[PDB]
């Protein structure tokens, strides 16, 4: 089909028009966001088991 | 002839694209993140084991809340549960046996499923009288409902067999918006976490980037070598990952429009079912068809741990958006919380 | 005594009686429960239908009754009447036409029978759709599967019948006085013994006579023993037939001694219209002779023992089939074919015999087979002058050795025979209605009056009889309409209005099946494991990709998975059909119906489910097995 392969065109010009960054600073980015939140990670740095609600615990809310 | 030569600059756009996508590669996460510690070896333990349906279970969805959780399953139910208690809060036999997914209101007021029915039907948890109601029948894909999110109360966003997604208009039952590019069955979505954007994954292969208001397809991934089976938005919303057939799991970035790392094992040959992020991102947890659920350094690619508690395929997870536990749910029937 | 199954039988029967055809406004309404629970329906539940089915009866009286002038008064009396005024106030009215039809008919005084049949016809067409469509829906269909599921499950034996004296014997066996147990109902049970049968060489015999009886029963004839039932135990044969306790008329003509012309005649009204009926029916009866008419304890009689005769539909016989005193010639010259011309003659012969003494051609008490032949091949019968005129007209009539002069053969049947200057007394609706008082009322009690003159078994004997068992629907349906169903479906009201009511106190609607996918369920037995499990009675509901089940007083916690199910078979354990499910991993599921029908659908419906289930579940990316070795 003619109609959709020119859609397959102009897609693929939106695509293509876009700004890009380095790989390098896309990955100091992500980085940098785990490690300002790593110490709010509970599987990452396990927590106390007397702030864990899946341990020591019958007494519950709502 | 035209048809030939829109063919000729279709093939000449991808080529620019993936130009200008290795211009930007100067360097590697695996290489940038060398510095870091590793995390370590990640063990957990069950914590609660959620027993009561009947039958395989397909799908899991956590409420905003860390501590209610959806379930779909084979057995033609959704169950509600209360993850500290193990309690049911609510028990839903369904319209259609065929389900295959589910999703929980930001909200907690309603809950979402569908399947084979083709429809994306919205039950209202707390009517007038105090009732659980199917409020809404979403009527309109052709084919499969693969997945479902609300954005909130009024507005989802679903995944088909039929190859698209769509935007509906919980009050008007329509579709609102339409986004069509895929060509084969989209299995996945999720949601950018200020919904302006969502990611889908499909058995073409690819992950697309759609942007929710304007309707249109923003960015497109490629690299996996069959089915993506589920997608996950990394918690800062620029980066995503997908859990595929070919037995990999790999991050998508999307300033740099490219894949970041592979994460795969040579004695891992399976298909990963689910995909989701700890807190920070730094762990990507997966689920697998040999039964387990693996967890990955998301920026060293390393294997961290493994969660062996099912008897049979694990076919879907979460993390709780408070970080404290993982959820699995299993062919075997059960789901098991973990941290 | 019968006890209905519940309701939810419903859920298995619609099912069974639509794959069949059978839930269709003319297979329902002609069936006798059929017509009493849409009448019960249309008068009781549903006002638009009620004047429509009050209009329907009335007719049906109005047909059955005797005298022109009860027609006349009865007529008028419907014309000029409220229903037929409700008719015309509602807003489906008869037609301009039929209308014009029945009152031309009434000014002109003249009241067929018949005479309302184009009301009784757009009665119907109007009964037809959506009225129809409503008693479907309705309880007075679910009441109509429960008695249907126990009309498709008779298993007769012994047992079901308290059996008495001695009311005939044979060559094959004996017929005795018997009442069936759950209604009460007077039959003969003509008990024929295998062994015995199997030493004389005439299976062909027992087994022609069921096809026989069969092809005759339907219409309540009051002129044939008729039957009812056939059942088979490892010893006997068994057909459960009209009673006839009177013995046979061999016996009373060599007691009374020969009839007079007004007593034969009697006879040979009523014999005369039960070879109409079989006639009618294709049937050549061939072995009419007074050992084979019985009577009642009122001594109106009946043709007896259709073993001999044969069906001419389709193939004309040409075999020499008799008693040697009563063949026609027609059928003594074997490959020349015949009709029904032979009862014509052969009833010739008969009426003789009933003057006489003895057949026409038996004539100083000889019998040369060859010369009894000779004698109705070449000479005609001189006829002594004491026979009046009209009845040697009759004999000379139905003598003839040309079929194309005998009387009965001109192409109108019966109706030659009727109007013999013979039988001009007799108004033959009247001899119909059994009104014509008999000439011999046999004494109570009487014994040995239907005698007639006079080794293993293999499992080849066996499947020689194995489609023998049969059901006149029709005959079930009228015994019990005429004994137990106003009371059984009342008692069985009561029994559904309690379960309902404690089912509510409890907090639980029986409406786990409702609102979803489930395509079928009822009750079942069920066994796992042969060592470990036991028989145990569940209730189940399929799905279409699960067959779930449940005890009493919860829902269900434990179901297999269409996935899982790799084949559906039939099998025997003890006597008895079971079906076996072979399920993943070697293991077995076996489960016991509690009826044929249930046993025939719940077989169908899921091998039907997980085919269907397990194609579609190859297409789904996410519910498909995948490959978890190379
Ligand atoms: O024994 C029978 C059938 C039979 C006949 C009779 C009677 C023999 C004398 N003629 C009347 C017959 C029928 O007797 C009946 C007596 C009472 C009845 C009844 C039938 O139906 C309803 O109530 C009694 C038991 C019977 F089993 N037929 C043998 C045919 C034969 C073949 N080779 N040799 C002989
Ligand atoms: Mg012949």
């Amino acid at each position: 089909s003619i109609a959709q392969a020119r859609k397959l065109v102009e897609q693929l010009k939106m695509e293509a028009n876009i700004d890009r960054i380095k790989v390098s600073k896309a990955a100091a980015d992500l980085m940098a966001y785990c490690e300002a939140h790593a110490k709010e990670d509970p599987l990452l740095t396990p927590v106390p088991a007397s702030e864990n609600p899946f341990r020591e615990k019958k007494f519950f809310c709502a | 002839s035209e048809l030939d030569q829109l063919r000729q600059e279709a093939e000449q756009l991808k080529n620019q694209i993936r130009d200008a996508r290795k211009a930007c590669a100067d360097a590697t996460l695996s290489q940038i993140t060398n510095n870091i510690d590793p995390v370590g070896r990640i063990q957990m333990r069950t914590r609660r084991t959620l027993r009561g349906h009947l039958a395989k279970i397909y799908a899991m969805h956590w409420g905003t809340d860390s501590r209610l959780l959806v379930s779909a399953s084979q057995d033609g139910k959704l169950i509600i549960w209360d993850s500290y208690t193990t309690n049911k809060v609510h028990a839903i036999p369904l319209r259609s046996s065929w389900v295959m997914t589910c999703a929980y209101a930001p909200s907690g007021n309603y809950v979402a499923c569908g399947g084979l029915d083709n429809i994306c039907s919205i039950y209202n948890l707390k009517t007038r009288e105090g009732n659980v109601r199917v409020s809404r029948e979403l009527a309109g894909h052709t084919g499969y409902l693969s997945c479902c999110r609300f954005l909130d109360d009024n507005q989802i966003v679903t995944s088909s067999g039929d190859t698209t997604c769509a935007l509906w208009d919980i009050e008007t039952g329509q579709q609102t918006t339409t986004f069509t590019g895929h060509t084969g069955d989209v299995m996945s979505l999720s949601l950018a976490p200020d919904t302006r954007l969502f990611v889908s994954g499909a058995c073409d292969a690819s992950a697309k980037l759609w942007d929710v208001r304007e309707g249109m397809c923003r960015q497109t991934f490629t690299g996996h070598e069959s089915d993506i089976n589920a997608i996950c938005f990394f918690p800062n919303g620029n980066a995503f990952a997908t859990g595929s057939d070919d037995a990999t799991c790999r991050l998508f970035d999307l300033r740099a429009d490219q894949e970041l790392m592979t994460y795969s094992h040579d004695n891992i040959i399976c298909g990963i079912t689910s995909v989701s992020f700890s807190k920070s991102g730094r762990l990507l947890l997966a689920g697998y068809d040999d039964f387990n659920c693996n967890v990955w350094d998301a920026l060293k690619a390393d294997r961290a741990g493994v969660l062996a508690g099912h008897d049979n395929r694990v076919s879907c997870l979460g993390v709780t958006d408070d970080g404290m536990a993982v959820a699995t749910g299993s062919w075997d029937s059960f789901l098991k919380i973990w941290n | 005594k019968i006890l209905l199954p519940e309701p939810s039988i419903r859920s298995v029967m619609q099912k069974y009686l639509e794959d069949r055809g059978e839930v269709t406004f003319e297979k329902i309404f002609s069936q006798k429960l059929g017509y009493l629970l849409f009448r019960d329906f249309c008068l009781n539940h549903l006002e638009e239908a009620r004047p429509l089915v009050e209009f329907y009866e009335e007719i049906k009286k109005y047909e059955k009754l005797e005298t022109e002038e009860e027609r006349v008064a009865r007529s008028r009396e419907i014309f000029d009447s409220y229903i037929m005024k409700e008719l015309l106030a509602c807003s489906h009215p008869f037609s301009k036409s039929a209308t014009e039809h029945v009152q031309g008919h009434l000014g002109k005084k003249q009241v067929p029978p018949d005479l309302f049949q184009p009301y009784i016809e757009e009665i119907c067409q109007n009964l037809r759709g959506d009225v129809f469509q409503k008693f479907i829906e309705s309880d007075k269909f679910t009441r109509f599967c429960q008695w249907k599921n126990v009309e498709l499950n008779i298993h007769l034996t012994m047992n079901d019948f308290s059996v008495h004296r001695i009311i005939g014997r044979g060559g094959f066996g004996e017929v005795y006085g018997c009442r069936k147990a759950d209604t009460g109902k007077m039959y003969a049970m003509k008990c024929l013994d295998k062994k015995r049968i199997k030493m004389k060489q005439g299976e062909t015999l027992a087994l022609n006579e069921r096809i026989m009886l069969s092809l005759v029963s339907t219409g309540d004839c009051p002129f044939i023993v008729c039957m009812s039932y056939a059942f088979h135990t490892p010893d006997k044969l068994s057909f459960i037939l009209d009673l006839m306790n009177g013995g046979d008329l061999h016996y009373h003509l060599s007691q009374h001694g020969v009839f007079s012309e007004a007593d034969m005649r009697f006879y040979a009204a009523e014999i005369i219209l039960g070879l109409e009926h079989m006639h009618n029916r294709f049937v050549v009866y061939r072995d009419l002779k007074p050992a084979n008419i019985l009577l009642d304890e009122h001594g109106h009689v009946r043709i007896s023992d259709l073993g001999l005769a044969c069906d001419f539909s389709k193939k004309k016989p040409h075999a020499s089939v008799g008693t040697h005193g009563y063949m026609a010639p027609e059928v003594l010259q074997k490959g020349v074919a015949y009709d029904s011309s032979a009862d014509w003659f052969s009833l010739g012969c008969m009426l003789f015999k009933l003057l006489r003494g003895h057949s026409p051609f038996r004539q100083h008490k000889t019998k040369d087979k060859h010369e009894i032949d000779r004698m109705t091949l070449t000479m005609a019968v001189e006829l002594p002058d004491s026979f009046s005129p009209e009845l040697r007209s009759l004999l000379e009539g139905l003598l003839q050795r040309d079929v194309n002069r005998r009387l009965g053969c001109l192409g109108r049947g019966a109706q030659e025979v009727k109007e013999s200057p013979f039988f001009r007394s007799l108004d033959w609706q009247m001899v119909f209605l059994q009104k014509y008082p008999p000439p011999l009322i046999p004494p109570r009690g009487e014994v040995n009056a239907a005698d007639a003159f006079d080794i293993k078994l293999l499992d080849s004997d066996q499947e020689l009889y194995r489609n023998f068992p049969l059901t006149i629907s029709e005959r079930w349906q009228q015994e019990v309409a005429e004994t137990v169903f106003d009371t059984i479906n009342a008692e069985t009201d009561r029994l559904e209005a309690r379960k309902k009511a404690k089912n509510k106190q409890l907090g639980h609607e029986e409406d786990y099946a409702l609102g979803k996918d489930c395509i079928m369920h009822g009750y079942m037995s069920k066994m796992g494991n042969p060592f470990l499990t036991q028989w145990q009675r569940r209730y189940f509901y399929l799905f279409p990709n699960r067959l779930e089940w449940r005890g009493e007083g919860e829902a269900p916690q434990s179901l297999l998975t269409m996935e899982e199910i790799q084949s559906v078979e039939e099998t025997q354990i003890k006597e008895r059909k079971c079906l076996l499910l072979k399920i993943r991993g070697g293991k077995q599921f076996i489960l016991q119906c509690d009826s044929d029908p249930e046993l025939v659908q719940w077989k169908k419906e899921l091998r039907d489910a997980y085919r269907e289930a397990q194609q579609l579940v190859q297409r789904v990316p996410k519910m498909k097995n995948k490959p978890r070795a190379p």
